């Protein structure tokens, strides 16, 4: 910012699946969660399994 | 006017081994808004199923 | 893999083998073949015995 003060405005959330290659391709560069893929299992870019 | 949510939450297989920081690993429940038939398919056991 | 984390071929045929049990877990030939799965459990710790 102008006065040399930082501001955090959110963190991007990443998603990991119990099983890939079950994702359904949806045209453009994106997949859709569905069966044979598992639940979303969100997290953070810091640590864990991401 | 809708009723409440009577949920029996269970923290099964919870451990305290100093595993870094506290975080969740699994979560599920059994509620949903009503859904409309989008697609359907047949399984070779005999039963049709709508998605 | 699949949702249940069981090894499976391209059709739906679960893969089986000797399950490993104990702590530390180890194979045993006295058990009948069981559906192999890679669990999502958090491996337990173990006290120091020597140094």
């Amino acid at each position: 910012y102008s006065n040399e003060q930082e501001q955090v405005l959110g963190q991007i959330v990443l998603a990991n699946f119990a099983n890939n290659e079950g994702l359904a391709s949806q045209g453009d560069n994106v997949w859709a969660a569905t069966q044979a893929s598992g639940v979303a299992l969100l997290g953070t870019a810091g640590s864990g399994n991401f | 006017g809708a009723t409440a949510a009577t949920f029996s939450l269970s923290f099964l297989n919870s451990m305290q081994q100093n595993t870094g920081a506290n975080n969740i690993v699994a979560t599920n429940q059994n509620g949903y808004k009503p859904g409309d038939l989008v697609s359907y398919q047949i399984n070779n056991d005999g039963t049709v199923v709508g998605n | 893999l699949d949702e249940n984390r069981n090894l499976v071929n391209m059709q739906g045929m679960q893969l089986t083998g000797y399950p490993a049990t104990g702590t530390p877990p180890t194979i045993q030939q006295g058990a009948n073949p069981a559906p192999i799965t890679i669990p999502n459990t958090l491996m337990a710790a173990k006290s120091t015995t020597t140094a």
